């Protein structure tokens, strides 16, 4: 089975999907591994933190050319593995295959995209349909997304998650207490961690995004100090540079999808944390129906 | 035939990445045009800066061109300008550069000889073994993987193997399983006396590692080396 | 069963022919009203349509939140008699919206949410941006995005001068709208299509919309950046992610507004899925506490 996995990886590296049957097995074992994982998954450095990838398979290959190959380089992904229906299948299937092959070598968190809600509507479900004929593969991945850990903690100091902070969570134990094994709710603590944004007006604000909360620097500083944290690292927001500091370096945003949706022109970035938790940022470029609105 | 250098240069420093990259894969023919003193100052300076161009693909285009260039300059003018360029790529921020730079040393040893390598190259490669960053510590092991192929039995055993075997006790698991992956690769290039009393005991220890991966690759190495 | 019409009085509680004065003379507008309390939802239809496009929506939304509905027949559309029906610039039509508000209330403008479809989407924005509604608390744009609308100009020029010129009867107009795919909801077609056509002579188009081509650039140009600059809670509803252009994609990934996709709809999404459009606007309203649920 270890060598079947190597075969699947080799294949996905050539952008060639696995069979419906194979996806099913992959997801079965992935559930089994991720069950043992915590809502606040303990990660030990050196790791490379990665933000949104958005089903952009080729730019993920680019990511690996920058940071290095798995399992040699340890990676921590902060969600949004799927987006539009072009190469989202290969992108997610690869990252899952890596996790199944190498439990200790990568961590894959849940993003707001890893949900039945968004996947049905953005493209992933359509891709599964065009590439498999049925949509069982959409079901095998969305059932799996329920098992992704929500947050991660690098050496008890650097806190990682897709979105941001919640008015319903003060401590890491609050996150640990949650039942994460479900479809992302529209309301409450779990939603917020996947949907919230850092913000330039102190305190809490109603999220213009539809779900979650905008949160200010005063909240970041409070949250970090109470949990003994030095940094909150998160994704979720497109940043033209790939990465961005805000809230006086209490928060960093890491967006890992270059030229998002093939039109934005943004850079991507990953954050390398060395053997002693020294940060360095690496920026990269991309790799080289009614028609009536009146 | 003395003016197209101005044209070639203009494009090598242009804004658009596309002109830069393709005109680079054009330097070989222009070197053979008339390049004894011309490459020295009329063209090498432009190559030197392109070695640290911010666009990693352009650094790749130089790295891959290096062996053909280092050829036409010769051994005696390599330790001069280009040795530092070659070494500094090993420690580049982009893995694909470090990786290309690794396989670049091999092509260099292919031209200049295993003796030249034992003097110039191998020590600077042994340095990265103590590097605080594990991404670099592993580059050492990737170089030893590449160098073992063209250095032969005696030189690999003497000046490379001890460094590999000493890395079996690295605090980072990613380094430890690259040790087991290295011995699998280099093992065939070692007499049977070295594999049994020097190598095998170390691989035996690694199978008892705390990490899932280090175990697996220590086992597979023993299998592939008929040791089992 | 039937393709026979359904009167507006099945969905709206009342109507009014609102009087408005300017430079050359006086104009009468026509609004269809429903509800007695809560915020007013000011509704602006697409090109060549009428307030009647919102008929079903209104019924669905009123039974969800305590709101009021003001569905406005824009100039040259529906039963709006204007001294100058040839001038259909973005500015003039937005000026009109503002004036209807003043003429109806002026002294007492109640909380207002703007909701615009297609053309009415661009006008809603131009109205919001110029701050012509002094109580406006929210803005909704339905199925219009600048980049794609600009890309569609020629093709919707083609559609129009492909349309049938006349209709044997109002029934045939209703039938044609479903059969052609203009409206995917027969209930909505039966009530809205009477605001699309008039009669004397067979039935013909209420507005020779092909004439308005000269004003189309002024409608959609800079609409994304304009929409993004209105510092109020915004909603954007699309039939698909394909509608997005560069500027709104960057905008939405930066969490600046809310987007729902309803891929089960054609272009007239409020006509095709009035149920779910009501639901989205309802949630929006309750969440920002602009309205109260039933």
């Amino acid at each position: 089975f270890t060598k079947e996995l190597d075969q699947w990886i080799e294949q996905l590296n050539e952008c060639k999907q696995l069979s419906e049957s194979q996806v099913k097995s992959l997801c079965e074992k992935a559930k089994e591994i991720l069950t043992k994982e915590s809502n606040v998954q303990e990660v030990r450095c050196p790791v490379t933190v990665c933000g949104d990838v958005h089903g952009q398979f080729h730019d993920l290959m680019e990511l690996f050319r920058i940071g290095g190959k798995s399992p040699d380089t340890n990676y921590l992904f902060m969600g949004d593995y799927v987006d539009r229906g072009y190469y989202s299948v290969e992108t997610v299937t690869l990252l899952v295959a890596l996790k199944v092959r190498y439990r200790e070598r990568i961590t894959i968190l849940r993003g707001n995209h890893e949900s039945r809600q968004i996947t049905q509507v953005y493209g992933f479900y359509d891709e599964c349909l065009r590439k498999y004929g049925n949509a069982n593969v959409w079901k095998y991945f969305t059932d799996l997304f329920d098992y992704l850990p929500l947050t991660a903690l690098v050496d008890g100091q650097i806190f990682c998650l897709h979105g941001g902070l919640s008015p319903s969570i003060d401590t890491l134990d609050h996150i640990r207490a949650l039942d994460r094994l479900q479809e992302v709710p529209h309301e409450g603590p779990m939603c917020d961690l996947l949907w919230s944004d850092p913000d330039d007006r102190g305190g809490w604000g109603i999220s213009p995004r539809g779900a979650g909360y905008t949160f200010g620097q005063d909240i970041s500083e409070t949250f970090n100090h109470a949990n003994g944290l030095t940094l909150v690292s998160r994704a979720h927001q497109l940043v033209m540079e790939g990465y961005n500091w805000c809230h006086d370096r209490n928060v960093v945003t890491i967006f890992s999808a270059p030229n998002y949706c093939y039109r934005c022109g943004n850079q991507a970035a990953i954050m390398e944390l060395d053997d002693t938790l020294k940060y360095s940022f690496l920026q990269f470029d991309p790799a080289p129906t009614p028609d009536y609105f009146l | 035939s003395l003016y197209p250098i101005a044209v070639l240069i203009d494009e090598l420093r242009n804004e658009d990445v596309q002109l830069r990259l393709n005109s680079i894969k054009k330097l070989s023919t222009i070197a053979l045009a008339l390049g004894v003193e011309r490459l020295s100052q009329s063209l090498l300076p432009a190559i030197v800066e392109l070695a640290e161009d911010a666009k990693w693909r352009v650094r790749l285009a130089i790295i891959e061109y290096m062996p053909l260039l280092a050829g036409q300059l010769g051994v005696e003018f390599f330790d001069e300008k280009l040795n530092s360029l070659c070494m500094a790529w090993l420690v580049d921020h982009v893995y694909a550069i470090r990786e290309a730079a690794t396989s670049n040393l091999k092509k260099l040893v292919e031209k200049f000889g295993k003796e030249w390598a034992h003097a110039t190259i191998i020590p600077k490669v042994l340095a990265m073994s103590g590097d605080p960053n594990y991404l670099h510590r592993m580059t050492t092991l990737f170089c030893i993987n590449v160098l073992s192929e063209v250095c032969g039995q005696d030189i690999t055993t003497k000046h490379m193997l001890p460094t590999v075997l000493r890395m079996a006790g690295d605090p980072v698991a990613n380094v430890r399983f690259n040790v087991a992956k290295s011995l699998q690769k280099i093992g065939p290039i070692l007499d049977n006396s070295t594999l049994q009393s020097e190598v095998k005991p170390i691989l035996e220890k690694l199978t008892q590692d705390q990490d899932v991966d280090v175990k697996y690759f220590a086992q597979e190495a023993l299998t592939v080396l008929s040791l089992a | 069963r039937d393709f026979s019409p359904v009167p507006w009085s099945q969905y709206f509680e009342s109507m009014e022919d609102v009087e408005v004065e300017n430079e050359t003379g006086k104009d009468t507008f026509r609004v269809y009203k429903s509800g007695s309390e809560g915020p007013v939802l000011l509704l602006l239809h697409g090109g060549g349509h009428s307030a009647l496009s919102w008929a079903v929506f209104t019924a669905a939304i009123i039974s969800r939140v305590q709101c009021r509905i003001v569905a406005l027949d824009l100039r040259s559309h529906g039963e709006t008699k204007v001294k100058n029906p040839e001038d259909l610039s973005a500015e003039t039509m937005a000026k009109d919206v503002g004036n209807v508000v003043e003429a109806m209330y002026g002294d007492l403008p109640p909380p207002i949410m703007l909701i615009g479809h297609a053309m009415g989407g661009a006008i809603a924005v131009h109205t919001a941006s110029s701050n012509l509604v002094p109580s406006l608390l929210g803005l909704c744009m339905i199925d219009v995005v600048e980049g794609t609308a600009m890309d569609a100009l020629n093709s919707m020029q083609n559609f129009l001068r492909g349309r049938p010129k006349t209709f044997k009867s109002l029934e045939n107009a209703i039938e044609w709208s479903v059969k052609s795919g203009q409206i995917r909801n027969l209930e909505s077609a039966r009530v809205s299509m009477v605001g699309q056509v008039k009669q004397c002579k067979p039935y013909t188009w209420r507005i020779e919309l092909a004439k308005t081509e000269k004003y189309w650039d002024g409608w959609f140009r800079g609409l994304s950046n304009l929409f993004l600059s209105c510092p109020i809670p915004k909603l954007l509803l699309l039939a698909g992610v394909d509608r997005l252009d560069k500027d709104l994609t960057i905008g939405q990934m930066q969490g600046k507004f809310q987007m729902q996709v309803l891929p089960q709809c054609g272009h007239a999404v409020h006509e095709d899925a009035p149920d779910k459009v009501a639901e989205a606007v309802a949630t929006f309203l309750i969440r920002h506490r602009f309205a109260e649920p039933i």
